[PDB]
């Protein structure tokens, strides 16, 4: 691409993944702030890992202002970089900022609204991203959240075929992977949301599990224990056992005690059991929770 | 369902449409290649395709790697001691792309008979990722066949798999199929996949869908109902005795039709 190293002075250290290590980087000519990920292939037996091959070809394609851009791809044959526009924050480390003072709804409504764009914008181009959670969400100081760490992300076609199980970070995992489906969609990216949109309003996970069957336990014993009346074909599933506690579903009221009306409309369509009920970012864009939405900035220092 | 991605479905097909047009190989380019053939290229292609029977690799990474290897041969001019050199680094691209268990480097030495290294083979991977600039997800047949394959009432297995394999026959022939679009032979894989099984032609949902008509598909469809003629006598036969197999309901033993009342 057209970038070098040499005009990049390095800042400091932003982050870290099984890839490498991320950093804030200056460019000398343009004054322009990045973040560069550093992918070491020396450490690589089998060249090019496959995470970054997908990461680097669907960021390509992504251009979106909730998704984060990929500047460039600085290739050489011991390392690969890659180029990032520079955002301040991770929703997670903001969230843990606001611990006693709270987010402010309009915060918390145009990071839902946004995240639900550049969610449809992935599903509209074919993409599943398969690991939202607030680490993973970029914020700056201007109002935007961006969808980011493509890593873990696939390119899908109509109608998906048997995707990897080992899917989405067990807290923000939807049932159906949970219950080891044959197939799994774009509503996986949605129950993640949803588990984000309580994070947000609660600055606590939705569904802390220390296991697989307690995350299914937890779900369950929040949203009641799914049968054939709500979810048509749960009691088929592989990982489906009859066994399993039948809890009721308490009054989604108490599920999130501050949401209003309109904010646990949204939330239950999107932790609906049924994949197939489960709404749309698409279609959640419309809902009456955003008739008021502005893009404020936020209100700490990031 | 969501599995078919309704709210997103038509968003998904335009895009498609967009980019199979950027991921378009160059229709002449093996006249440029002053040492390579069209017939050198159908020996790689059906050298892949027993390849993706043996490592029991997806039909879409099939179709990515030779996506692949065409666009690669569109702009880097490559010997022919060298040609199964970019076609692995081609299939350990794609499989890394598809598949959830690709195979490792040292299997992908291995089918090679160690004609070449593994260094070989990581420093090709390399070049192909600089030479198509990362762009790897590229529209295939397959992604179009799928989505077609809704259109069927009711759907039909038979149908299905024999449409997958016209599709998989058309990979193996540079000329004439560069000059076709993954959707306009998808779309005629399919139209002479019913006729042959359920005698019904392209519908209007997919007219609806496509634009494409059996006017539009005309040319790819002649090309296509003569190289299902002519199969048995292709001097590549290892699509046919893939097709013969169970998982793909044996439509390889099906007969074409003498004619399409076209
Ligand atoms: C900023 O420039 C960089 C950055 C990283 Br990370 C590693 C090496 C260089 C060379 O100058
Ligand atoms: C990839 O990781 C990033 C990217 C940006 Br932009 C800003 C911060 C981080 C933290 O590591
Ligand atoms: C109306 O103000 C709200 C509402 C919710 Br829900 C969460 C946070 C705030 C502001 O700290
Ligand atoms: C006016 O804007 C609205 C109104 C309703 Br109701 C629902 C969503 C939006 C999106 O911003
Ligand atoms: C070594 O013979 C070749 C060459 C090419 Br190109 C493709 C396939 C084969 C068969 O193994």
């Amino acid at each position: 691409g057209p970038g070098s190293m040499e005009n990049f002075q390095k800042v400091e250290k932003i982050g870290e993944g099984t890839y490498g290590v991320v950093y804030k980087a200056r460019n000398k000519l343009t004054g322009e702030v990045v973040a560069l990920k550093k992918i070491r292939l020396d450490t690589e037996t089998e060249g090019v890992p496959s995470t970054a091959i997908r990461e680097i070809s669907l960021l390509k394609e992504l251009n979106h202002p909730n998704i984060v851009k990929l500047l460039d791809v600085i290739h050489t044959e011991n390392k690969l970089y890659l180029v990032f526009e520079f955002l301040h924050q991770d929703l997670k480390k903001f969230m843990d900022a606001s611990a006693l003072t709270g987010i402010p709804l309009p915060l918390i409504k145009s990071y839902l609204f946004q995240l639900l764009q550049g969610l449809a914008f992935c599903h509209s181009h074919r993409v599943l991203h398969r690991d939202l959670k607030p680490q993973n969400l970029l914020i700056n100081t201007e109002g935007a959240i961006k969808l980011a760490d493509f890593g873990l992300a696939r390119a899908f076609g109509v109608p998906v075929r048997t995707y990897t199980h080992e899917v989405v970070t067990l807290w923000y995992r939807a049932p159906e992977i949970l219950l080891g489906c044959k197939y799994y969609s774009t509503a996986v990216d949605i129950w993640s949301l949803g588990c984000i949109f309580a994070e947000m309003v609660t600055r606590r996970a939705l569904f802390p599990g220390d296991s697989e069957i307690d995350q299914l336990f937890r779900i369950f014993r929040t949203l009641g224990t799914p049968d054939e009346v709500v979810w048509p074909g749960v009691t088929s599933m592989p990982d489906y056992k009859p066994s399993f506690p039948k809890w009721a579903r308490q009054d989604f009221s108490k599920v999130v005690p501050p949401l209003d009306e309109d904010g646990r409309s949204l939330l239950s369509q999107m932790l609906h059991y049924d994949p197939n009920k489960r709404i749309s970012a698409k279609a959640a864009l419309a809902h009456p929770f955003f008739q008021d939405v502005t893009k404020p900035v936020p209100h700490l220092r990031l | 369902g969501v599995n078919e991605v309704p709210d997103y479905h038509e968003d998904i097909h335009t895009y498609l449409r967009e980019m199979e047009v950027k991921c378009k190989p160059k229709v002449g380019y093996m006249k440029k290649q002053p040492d390579i053939t069209n017939s050198m290229r159908a020996i790689l292609v059906d050298w892949l395709v027993e390849v993706g029977e043996e490592y029991k690799l997806q039909n879409e990474t099939l179709h990515l790697a030779v996506n692949y290897i065409d666009r690669f041969l569109s702009s880097m001019s490559v010997l022919r001691g060298k040609l199964q050199l970019v076609g692995t680094a081609a299939m350990l691209l794609a499989s890394k792309f598809e598949e959830i268990y690709p195979p490792e480097v040292a299997e992908f030495v291995y089918i090679t008979d160690d004609t070449y290294t593994k260094k070989q083979v990581l420093r090709m991977e390399h070049l192909v990722l600089k030479v198509l600039a990362f762009d790897l997800a590229a529209p295939t047949i397959n992604q179009f066949l799928t989505q077609y394959f809704l259109h069927q009432q009711p759907a039909n297995c038979k149908v299905e798999s024999l449409a997958m394999f016209l599709g998989e026959l058309s990979l193996i022939d540079a000329d004439p199929y560069l000059k076709y679009l993954p959707s306009v032979i998808a779309a005629a894989a399919f139209h002479l996949a019913l006729y042959t099984v359920t005698g019904q032609s392209w519908p209007e949902s997919l007219v609806q869908k496509t634009g494409y008509t059996l006017e539009t598909l005309k040319p790819c469809l002649l090309d296509l109902h003569q190289t299902y003629l002519r199969a048995p006598q292709h001097a590549q036969q290892s699509i046919r005795e893939k097709y013969k197999n169970s998982k793909y309901h044996g439509v390889s033993l099906l007969n074409p039709p003498e004619t399409l009342n076209v």
